[PDB]
């Protein structure tokens, strides 16, 4: 069998502009284990992503979650991008800041 | 209170690449502290919890040799579980496993759980009382009746009433600053509008601990679910948990809603307005 | 944790009521093993438990009896024989903490023959043809006979050991005594030692 | 049944290398490594499950070498020898799949270090023949075989009777003792009693076998004599009326 | 403490 990965992009506190804080990448309750998940800016890669380890749920749906020390402003895009055998292109997700 | 503890494994074979993969983390009520990776140059048992850091090198270098008797075992597992199965040597597939005690206000043994799955459906199962399997398939009681004849049960029940209840209470005395104070939720509204008219309310709770929490928005002293989205709870980075429901209303009946946001660290279920 | 063996040594006669503690560390289930080591080669399994009948039999006649109110796994055999004069270890698996064994401080068992007709006596036996010395044999005397070793420079003295006639029910106990002086003579090398005055020598 | 090891007893002087090479019984996927020194109980060292190790006692150094590579047979290997490691190395196996997780010994191999080689000597035999004092008082004859001179007390003693061994009616100190106790040789006697009317005729043969744990053929022997090595050295005596 | 791990 296989699951789709649910993806939510947010930042660990209110977004407050110029003042350093960490944006999360949750991909949760998805299966096969085999997933690429990266995360961006602007479109390019952001080198230091250090991620989770890996577990699962109640239905042996694996979770992760994609962090960096990020600091915003009004104009930067900050998205995530997820790779998966179950999407037949790389799902990218932006992030609304109040989302 | 009422607290748990897990274990969690998983091994994903990989044709060609070698060895397969073998991640084994170590679950406190919501706690990561220990993690193991098969990939990893330093083949230990790492911490992934500050308290944790105080057991000495025997304790390290027990669970290490007990994890990588795992990592052993259950890939020679793997190899058994294709010929079982009838598939085929250059495919991937993958085994977990999960099993933890959870203890009462007293440490006292509640419940115990004993689960292999293979590809994401069960394989095997302990019942609730510790002696006896449930196989899902053929292809399981052939491995039943493996752990029939070797009494399995009788040594993982005195686990799970034994070495992990008894373990677990040193877990929960040498952090009690952190895994037996739940924090509260902190709680507030926003706005987003749409149309001239149509607007989008959002009931917001960030960082709380557990993660058990229920976010109800209500219109009028009656709940609704109509044009109610609704996100899954998730992690923050440190250690808390965030979660926001939302709701589509038209100009003039914000005053109307309201949302409640029922908590183990509030002791009393807040009731927002706009 | 630790287990703990209780009895460091013990010396009975033929044919007694025994019995070895060994006790564990109050809170763990583990499995429980006995082994026993002749001074020679290596250890050899008697029993185990986890299956959960108490009372366990085994190999030479032994028993065992587990006791969780106690947290005692107890070695037992109604009746011991000469033969079982050999260390005892248990042996625990320390469920949690692992799969390697964990052993006990290690109990030294000694066995005593009871003896039932006496004949104390001494002998000098027929030298070989290669070898130049003069052995004394003394043997066949009751188990509470102090041994006390020789004195001189070419003369040397052994401890006590156990034959079995497995044949015509005989048991008895010996000692050895030898030098390869001219003078040195086996009707007069036993003295240095307590015997008893009924002591047969050759006429 | 049963584990087997090779070889049993050796020694060695200190500064070189040693290596042991055990053998377990057949589809045993666990093996056990443990080192017992002189009148303790078995330290644990290192243990095995399916060619790959799990376990190496932290108070131990990375100058003992163990391996399984072909996942049945293990190998043990230490660097600079000293005296503090003297002591029984034994292998142990199990199944994993056994609940109560049996661990089955085999022989062992017992070690010896010491500072040179300036002490090996072979065992000399003698068989000496009981007295007719015994022999017309209980119509039993008492036999006493010995052993003198050798280094060190990793003798194997033995009789035969027709070239048949026999044990009922034999007794044998389970020790040895030192020739020169302010030192040292070793000395071991051993004995073997049975009835008068098996030691009149002459067809009983009374062979005493002592076998001797010696040296081996890689090592080096300077002392102008001949090589103390691991041989069996034995003394006869024939019925006499 | 991790568990006791067993074969199919």
């Amino acid at each position: 069998i296989q699951r789709t990965p649910k993806i939510q992009v947010y930042s660990r506190h209110p977004a407050e502009n110029g003042k350093s804080n960490f944006l999360n990448c949750y991909v949760s309750g998805f299966h096969p284990s085999d997933i690429e998940v990266d995360l961006l800016k602007n479109g390019e890669r952001i080198e230091k992503v250090e991620h989770s380890d890996l577990s699962f749920s109640k239905d042996w749906s694996f979770y992760l979650l994609y962090y960096t020390e990020f600091t915003p402003t009004e104009k930067d895009e900050y998205a995530c991008r997820v790779n998966h055998v179950t999407l037949s292109q790389p799902k990218i997700v932006k992030w609304d800041r109040d989302m | 209170g009422s607290h748990s503890m897990r274990y969690f494994s998983t091994s994903v074979s990989r044709p060609g690449r070698g060895e397969p993969r073998f991640i084994a983390v170590g679950y406190v009520d919501d706690t990561q502290f220990v993690r193991f990776d098969s990939d990893a140059a330093s083949q230990r048992m790492e911490p992934r919890a500050p308290w944790i850091e105080q057991e000495g090198p025997e304790y390290w270098d027990e669970e290490t040799g007990k994890v990588k008797a795992h990592s052993q075992t259950d890939r020679e597992n793997l190899r058994i579980a294709l010929r079982y199965y009838n598939q085929s040597e250059a495919g991937s597939h993958t085994l977990q496993m999960m099993f933890g005690c959870d203890v009462g206000s007293d440490g006292r043994f509640l419940r115990g759980y004993h689960q292999y799955a293979y590809d994401g459906k069960d394989y095997i199962a302990l019942k609730e009382d510790l002696r006896s399997w449930t196989a899902a398939d053929m292809a399981a009681q052939i491995t039943k009746r493996k752990w029939e004849a070797a009494h399995v049960a009788e040594q993982q029940r005195a686990y799970l009433e034994g070495t992990c209840v008894d373990g677990l209470r040193r877990y929960l005395e040498n952090g009690k600053e952190t895994l037996q104070r739940t924090d509260p939720p902190k709680t507030h509204m926003t706005h987003h509008p749409i149309s001239d008219h149509e607007a989008t309310l959002r009931c917001w709770a960030l960082g709380f601990y557990p993660a058990e929490i229920t976010l109800t928005w209500q219109r009028d002293g009656e709940d609704q679910t109509q044009d109610t989205e609704l996100v899954e709870t998730r992690p923050a980075g440190d250690g808390t948990f965030q979660k926001w429901a939302a709701v589509v209303v038209p100009s003039g009946e914000e005053q109307r809603y309201t949302c409640h946001v029922q908590h183990e660290g509030l002791p009393k279920p807040l009731t927002l307005r706009w | 944790q630790s287990v703990t063996q209780p009895d460091i040594h013990i010396t009975v006669s033929e044919g007694a009521s025994l019995e070895l503690r060994c006790n564990y560390s109050y809170g763990a289930t583990p499995y429980l093993f006995w082994y026993v080591q002749s001074p020679g080669q290596g250890l050899q399994l008697l029993l185990k438990y986890f299956s959960g009948d108490t009372l366990v039999q085994g190999i030479k006649g032994f028993e065992a009896e587990f006791k969780r109110s106690q947290s005692s796994f107890n070695l037992r055999k109604p009746s011991v024989h000469w033969s079982d004069a050999a260390e005892y270890f248990c042996a625990v698996v320390f469920t949690g903490g692992g799969n390697k064994l964990t052993f006990g401080t290690g109990t030294q068992l000694k066995v005593e023959l009871n003896i039932q007709n006496p004949d104390p006596a001494v002998y000098q036996l027929r030298d070989s043809k290669s070898s130049d010395k003069s052995v004394c044999l003394f043997t066949d005397f009751d188990s509470q006979t102090n041994v006390s070793q020789s004195k001189d420079s070419d003369v040397y003295i052994t401890d006590k050991c156990v034959l079995d006639m497995r044949s015509m029910d005989f048991k008895s106990n010996s000692a050895v005594a030898w030098s390869n002086k001219s003078d040195f003579a086996c009707a007069n090398a036993f003295n240095n030692s307590i015997i008893p005055e009924d002591t047969f020598f050759p006429s | 049944t049963g584990v087997s090891q090779d070889p049993r007893h050796k020694i060695t002087k200190r500064g070189q290398n040693v290596t042991f090479r055990c053998d377990p019984i057949s589809e045993h996927n666990r093996l056990y490594w443990y080192r017992q020194t002189l009148g303790q109980g078995p330290e644990f060292l290192t243990y095995f499950q399916n060619e790959a190790q799990l376990e190496k006692s932290r108070l131990l150094s990375d100058r003992f070498s163990a391996e399984r590579p072909k996942g049945s047979f293990s190998t043990l290997e230490i660097q600079r020898t000293e005296q503090g490691d003297s002591a029984m190395y034994l292998c142990a196996s199990s199944l994993r799949d056994r609940v109560p997780e049996t661990q089955y010994f085999g022989p062992g191999t017992r070690l010896l270090v010491l500072e040179d080689l300036k002490n090996v000597f072979p065992p000399e035999v003698a068989v000496f023949e009981p007295s007719e004092a015994e022999i017309s008082h209980t119509q039993k004859a008492t036999l006493v075989c010995l052993a003198t001179g050798f280094y060190p007390d990793h003798v194997e003693l033995s009789w035969w009777v027709n070239g048949k061994e026999v044990h009922s009616g034999v007794c044998t100190d389970p020790q040895p003792l030192k020739e020169q106790p302010a030192l040292s040789r070793y000395a071991l006697s051993s004995r073997l009693r049975v009835s008068a009317t098996f030691w009149q005729n002459p067809r009983n043969h009374f062979r005493c076998q002592v076998q001797f744990y010696g040296l081996s053929e890689n090592d080096e022997w300077t002392q102008d004599r001949a090589k103390p090595v691991t041989q069996i050295v034995s003394a006869e005596a024939w019925g006499r009326a | 403490r991790y568990p006791l791990t067993f074969g199919w």
